[PDB]
């Protein structure tokens, strides 16, 4: 099939479609006047073209005529004097002929006129070195560093130097370096330098002028931190290795005397003292580097639950002044800004908590605990959006603990009126089972009901709490109240439930007729289900009378079958006959049943 | 980007009665 | 244990050749575990003070 | 680094390029069209 | 044996020689002083199986008297600085969170640690990490965290490698009730491969659909197979 | 596990013997370093009165060996820029092209994609 990326393909084919010589010196000169017109004439019209320019410079020099090629850079250099491979190309073309001397007249112009450019110093550089003149190239990198150039050309004179294994110079050239660039990697250049081609008096005696410049220069604040930490450790390990201990020591406790602010020269000292020291000095000192390694943790993320559980444990372990202090930051630093229980809010609230059981344990100062729970309550947790059940049942134990047991209950009624919770109310309840105040208990239960009144939950524990209490009519009314009509709320399935709670109970109390009735009742609401005549032959069962009431109970369910007009139910019928014939019968109510089973049904 | 459904998303005046049937409640004896 | 104890066991051993010759669903759950027994204090010292009431 | 231009409109050397370098909803709509649904079935009753 | 550390003669084999002396005669806190004066001399390869010895005495020997704070700040060391130079530290990231299960019961603070194994080449160690993370998430934590560490996971590992955790995250999903999400991320997973190389999440899919899903939702899938298979 | 067995001394041996974009000074102190390295694998003034100009005593051989280094280098970087462009010129996926100039656009347009 024809395509556009063929068609486009033979387009390209399709467009993609003499060796004059030289035989004497009329012909030359008819050619070059040709091609000296034609560069001519584009350079006129566009003398920006630097590529244009250099092809004609370098078409000069292919006629061997360098006056004319060293016209031609001329002329480019009056257009553009900053185009670095114009300059080059000029100095490549005058080497390359061997004109030295041309070429040095070349880059001392180039490094005059552009002596920010690495390029062209380098240039000069390899240049004078390629000819083994060495003292040039050394009054290249003096006048060149002279110039307060950038790092890349100190180090490069340290290399010239090192090359000429002039330990000397790069000793002077180290002693100006470090003044022109004062960052610590250029000291420690330098004693790196002394370590391997230099005596230990010299090494000693430079690291003793870092650190006499970084003490005299402190003020200017020209060192970060990191960088004099670095300058002391290296210093400290370097007289570690010589086996003098004793001068590290003191280096390390001087320096620290005199720069306290810095946190890592004091980490430093504990790398130091964990492979060098005693055993004695190096837990306090990583006591300290965990406090101070848990604060920035937790500066950098200060809903980090976790964190703050052992930073607390770390200050209370180690430092005993500081736990009221750093508890004051927990608080008001981890509280969420969230309005809604997410693990957040559950996990900020054992803070408090582990604050609140803190001061209890270890000061016993109810005034001050009492103050805590006023600020946390009434401020702190989001009351519209949400609560903690904890909270409040713990201010009511603590409330407890120090007599207040009415202002106990008024803040439990206080926390049922602003956010009711399922927790809230259980612990309240169980609160006052343990304060045998049963007569409130229940009225207790009837704000839990209103707060959620279809879970059976709620509706079953009237029955134990009155039975504890031993009042059978108060628990037969709730019972009878629990299945009424009036709480409809509760869903088909848990009525029946609850119904049979009730019946349970009542068979608890020797209450057969009642217990009848409300089986009855039961079945009533069973919508008259075969397994509810079942419940209600067993229930007859459990009222030889047992085996006459059974009886009973079989000819009540084939009569409601038989109402209810369904094979199905007659079958049932027939069935719990059946099972109460060999329950509790004989074979022949057994025969009876089958003689009333229907035929494939069709009931005879 | 994995966008998913917030968490919790699925496929697809009683209290006047509770609290006239408490108050209809008998007094309690207290006998334990 | 398995690279330089594993070898380091098989030298103690092999110096008794020596030695023969030489004698020749909640998501704070944790915090909860963390903070039981605390809880578990303040309940006995809440039981005796409301057993005193 | 800025990026080559490719006019849509111009083509001085007359390259072919790739194509691909060549080359609103208010509930009151609704609200209006049901409304007028609603009309529409009033007058029909 | 100090004369030999000193004339820096000790080897790594010698370095445990002595250590393993020292605590075969009771002086344990002295052979942490051993491990604390060879660990750094020796490369950081090298480096790995001392500390391995060095941490595995610490914790879990009766003469030890590192304090809990002390222990973790040799973690820490061991960690920074082994990963500083690329060394395989799973060993090292599982000790860690085994121990700090162990000493202060913070199960939160163990799972971090192990996702912080995970999140930081040795892609085989990192998956292992990936899947302990998670289950102990899933077994411990439950939702708000494990979804973090599920939808990073995912989102960090390429593909026919975050199917595995796509399948794992549908399942979790499924048993916590959440069955929309769960088919949504299963309906992400299967996006990632192309189906001839993707089945171990397509017969999951379908087990799924059956258990969760219904006729039109099912018939959905298979829509998706076909497209995704053209 | 044969590693196990070598001193601190062995490992110091060992670990001595076997341990985008660039700025114009950085390419240029490369470029230098790179020339010294090619130098080692290789290797007085007087002024005048009247003109006031300085000589210096230079070893002809040396002048020599810089001009035939950088006739050399010159010769191989236009050789590898040479086979470039022939590789350029046959590759081989770029969107249609109607001439040489063209196919070099398109290719600069995907080095933009990266
Ligand atoms: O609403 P509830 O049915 O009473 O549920 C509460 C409640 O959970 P929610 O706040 O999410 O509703 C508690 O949380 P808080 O009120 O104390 O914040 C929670 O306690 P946790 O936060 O520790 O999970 C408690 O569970 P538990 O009884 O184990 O403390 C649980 O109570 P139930 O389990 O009885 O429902």
């Amino acid at each position: 099939h024809v395509s556009a990326e063929q068609i486009l393909r033979d387009v390209y084919k399709k467009g993609q479609k003499t060796n004059i010589d030289i035989l004497d010196l009329e012909e030359l000169r008819e050619y070059q006047r040709r091609k000296r017109t034609e560069y001519e004439g584009y350079l006129k019209r566009n003398r920006l073209d630097m590529g244009q320019w250099i092809r004609y410079a370098q078409f000069e020099i292919e006629q061997h005529d360098m006056r004319r090629a060293r016209s031609i850079f001329e002329r480019a250099l009056l257009v553009d004097s900053s185009f670095i491979p114009l300059w080059i190309r000029y100095i490549d073309a005058e080497l390359k002929v061997k004109c030295i001397n041309h070429a040095r007249n070349l880059m001392n112009r180039a490094i005059s006129t552009l002596p920010r450019v690495d390029k062209l110093w380098y240039k000069y550089l390899i240049v004078e070195e390629s000819l083994n003149n060495v003292e040039i190239v050394r009054s290249l990198y003096t006048k060149w560093c002279s110039l307060e150039p950038g790092v890349n050309a100190w180090n490069s004179f340290v290399d010239f130097e090192i090359r000429q294994k002039n330990w000397n110079g790069v000793r002077e050239i180290y002693s100006k370096y470090v003044m022109a660039h004062p960052q610590m990697q250029t000291w420690l250049k330098w004693v790196r330098f002394e370590n391997r081609h230099g005596n230990t008096e010299f090494t000693r005696s430079v690291y003793s002028l870092a650190i006499d410049t970084v003490a005299n220069l402190q003020n200017l604040q020209i060192w970060s931190d990191m960088e004099v930490a670095k300058l002391v450790n290296s210093f400290a390990h370097w007289e570690a290795a010589q086996q003098e201990y004793e001068r590290s020591s003191a280096l390390y406790q001087i320096a620290i005397e005199k720069w306290p602010s810095n946190q890592l020269l004091k980490a430093g000292l504990l790398d130091f003292e964990k492979q060098f020291g005693d055993i004695n000095s190096i837990e306090e000192t990583i006591s300290y580097k965990r406090k101070m390694e848990y604060e920035t943790i937790l500066s950098n993320n200060a809903y980090d639950y976790d964190t703050w559980w052992l930073y607390l444990d770390l200050i209370s372990e180690s430092f005993p002044k500081q736990i009221m202090q750093t508890f004051e930051k927990a608080i008001v630093d981890s509280r969420p800004k969230e309005l809604s229980k997410n693990v957040q809010w559950k996990r900020y609230i054992y803070l408090w908590m582990r604050y609140i059981c803190y001061v209890e344990l270890e000061l016993e100062n109810s005034l001050l605990e009492e103050e805590l729970f006023q600020r946390l309550i009434d401020d702190i947790i989001p009351h519209k959006h949400f609560t903690f059940s904890k909270i409040w049942l713990m201010y009511a134990k603590f409330l407890i603990r120090h007599d207040d047991v009415p202002k106990a209950r008024k803040i439990l009624g206080k926390a049922i009126g602003l956010c009711p919770k399922a927790k809230t109310f259980k612990g309240y309840i169980e609160l006052e089972v343990k304060l045998k105040e049963f007569d409130r208990v229940r009225k207790i239960y009837e704000k839990f009901i209103e707060f959620q009144p279809s879970d059976l939950q709620i509706w079953s524990q009237y029955g134990e709490l009155e039975e504890n209490l031993g009042d059978w009519d108060r628990v037969r009314g709730i019972y009878t109240i629990a299945l009424d009509e009036n709480s409809d709320f509760l869903t088909k399935e848990a009525k029946i439930v609850l119904l049979q709670k009730y019946i349970t109970f009542e068979t608890e109390s020797q209450e057969f007729e009642k217990a009848r009735k409300l089986y009855r009742r039961y079945l009533e609401l069973n919508q008259y289900s075969p397994q509810s005549w079942i419940e209600f032959a067993m229930y007859q069962t459990s009222t030889d009378e047992n085996k006459l009431e059974a009886r009973k109970v079989f000819e009540e369910a084939i009569v409601f079958f038989k109402e209810k007009d369904d094979k199905q139910g007659r079958l049932s019928i027939l069935e719990a006959l059946k099972d109460y014939e060999e329950t509790y019968g004989t074979e022949l109510d057994q025969e009876t049943v089958k003689k009333r089973f229907p035929k494939v049904y069709i009931f005879p | 980007k994995l966008i998913l459904s917030a968490p919790g998303t699925k496929q697809g005046r009683i209290r006047k009665f509770l609290v006239q049937m408490f108050a209809s409640l008998p007094s309690p004896k207290n006998d334990f | 244990m398995p690279s330089l104890r594993d070898l380091s066991l098989e030298r103690d051993q092999e110096l008794n050749q020596l030695r023969a010759r030489i004698n020749q669903v909640c998501e704070t759950s944790d915090l909860k575990a963390k903070l039981a027994p605390i809880m578990e204090v303040l309940e006995k010292k809440t039981n005796e003070k409301i057993k005193g009431i | 680094k800025i990026p080559a231009a490719v006019s849509n409109w111009k083509n001085p050397n007359g390259y072919t390029v790739a194509l691909e370098r060549r080359v609103t909803i208010n509930d009151g709509f609704m609200k209006l069209s049901e409304a007028l649904e609603n009309a529409d079935k009033k007058a029909r009753q | 044996y100090n004369t030999v550390i000193d004339l820096r003669l000790i080897t790594p084999a010698m370095a445990e020689n002595f250590a393993l002396f020292l605590q075969n005669h009771y002086e344990v806190m002295e052979s942490f002083q051993v491990y604390e004066k060879t660990i750094p001399l020796f490369p950081p390869e090298i480096q790995y199986e001392l500390w391995i010895e060095y941490l595995e005495v610490a914790t879990s020997h009766q003469l030890s008297s590192l304090s809990p704070e002390h222990i973790r700040f040799l973690f820490e060391k061991a960690l920074k600085n082994l990963c500083s130079n690329g060394i395989d530290c799973k060993t090292i990231f599982i000790a860690y969170s085994v121990f700090e299960e162990r000493i202060s019961g913070l199960i939160s603070k163990s799972i971090e640690i192990l996702r912080r194994g995970a999140v930081i080449t040795h892609l085989e160690s990192r998956l292992q990490l990936w899947r302990m993370c998670i289950s102990k998430a899933e077994s411990t934590l439950g939702p708000s965290v494990t979804r973090e560490l599920y939808q990073e996971c995912i989102q960090i590992l390429p593909n026919s490698k975050a199917v595995e955790f796509v399948i794992k995250f549908s399942d979790f999903e499924s048993s916590i009730g959440e069955t929309i999400r769960a088919r949504e991320i299963l309906a992400y997973g299967a996006k990632l491969l192309p189906p001839s190389r993707n089945t171990e999440l397509w017969d999951s899919f379908e087990i799924f659909e059956l258990k969760h899903g219904d006729k039109e939702t099912y018939k959905d899938m298979l829509k998706m197979k076909k497209v995704l298979e053209s | 596990e044969k590693a196990f067995h070598y001193t601190v001394q062995e490992y110091d041996a060992w670990e001595r013997r076997h341990p985008g974009g660039i700025s114009y000074d950085q390419l240029a102190k490369l470029s230098y370093e790179k020339t010294l390295r090619n130098l080692a694998t290789q290797t007085k003034v007087q002024k005048d009165t009247k003109t006031g100009k300085i000589t210096i005593a230079d070893d002809d051989k040396l002048v020599n060996k810089l001009a035939v280094s950088l006739q050399s280098e010159s010769k191989k970087r236009y050789e590898a820029r040479k086979r470039q462009m022939q590789n350029a010129k046959t590759l081989y996926g770029v969107e249609s092209f109607i001439n040489d100039k063209n196919k070099q656009f398109n290719e600069k347009l995907s080095r933009e994609s990266k």
